[PDB]
């Protein structure tokens, strides 16, 4: 769920509050659309992608869909104790997580104006 | 069907464009947090409340669902032809356009920083 989505991101990104990432480029944090604006946006573009094919599953809810997962000296891993829904989820997670450590963060990228960045 | 949700907003309000409302307040757009900050922002509040209640039908995806609907001279009508799912979302979309047609926009709160605004 968030909550651990978010925890993850805590432990790849000590440096940064979670925060930083509810509204960066146009799909970070929001819903998405438009084109991507730089390799962090784009991480995020992928979550939703992944997301919604994670959606294909029956009863399948990402965001309330609670899984199991370790954060240990940065380092993620989803349990072989999930079944299909939550194994795929907490990968979603895992993946982007990782991308966001490695992405650029841009300031002049935070919260901009949608309406004429995105289309 | 977000789609068919952008029309009823210009249905109701044709002088604006969704983007107006895809970054505004602590619950438009899509994630919400914190007080609702607005009474057109609360309306967005209250549609995604409606949301994740169409969201305990079976299978039912409020974003990607494809309903029936009118929209004849400003007014909103959903359908009969539609199922359980389709009936509930579409009334969620149509009761949060009405919402926006009746609330004042605030320039001063599109855009703002959710970090502090919403926590
Ligand atoms: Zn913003």
């Amino acid at each position: 769920n968030t909550y651990q989505f978010q925890n993850m991101i805590q432990c790849t990104v000590p440096k940064r509050s979670w925060r930083d990432f509810a509204d960066y480029g146009c799909y970070c944090g929001r819903g998405g659309s438009g084109t991507p604006i730089d390799d962090l946006d784009s991480c995020c573009q992928v979550h939703d992608n992944c997301y919604n094919s994670a959606r294909e599953q029956g009863g399948c809810r990402p965001k309330q869909k609670t899984y199991t997962y370790q954060c240990k000296a940065g380092g993620l891993s989803c349990s072989g104790a999930n079944n299909s829904c939550a194994a795929t989820t907490c990968d979603c997670d895992r993946l982007a997580a990782i991308c966001f450590a490695g992405a650029p963060y841009n300031d002049n990228n935070y919260n901009i104006d949608l309406k004429a960045r995105c289309q | 069907n977000t789609w068919q949700f952008k029309n009823m907003i210009s249905c109701t309000v044709p002088s604006r464009s969704w983007w107006d409302f895809a970054d505004y307040g602590c619950y438009c757009g899509r994630g919400g947090s914190g007080t609702p900050s607005d009474d057109l922002d609360r309306c967005c509040q209250t549609h995604d409340n409606c949301y994740n209640e169409a969201e305990k039908i079976s299978g039912c995806n409020p974003r990607f669902r494809t309903y029936s609907y009118a929209c004849t001279a400003g007014t909103l009508t959903c359908t009969g032809r539609n199922n359980a799912c389709a009936a509930s979302v579409c009334d969620c979309d149509r009761n949060a356009a009405i919402c926006f047609a009746g609330a004042p926009y605030n320039d001063s709160n599109y855009n703002i920083d959710l970090q502090a605004r919403c926590n």
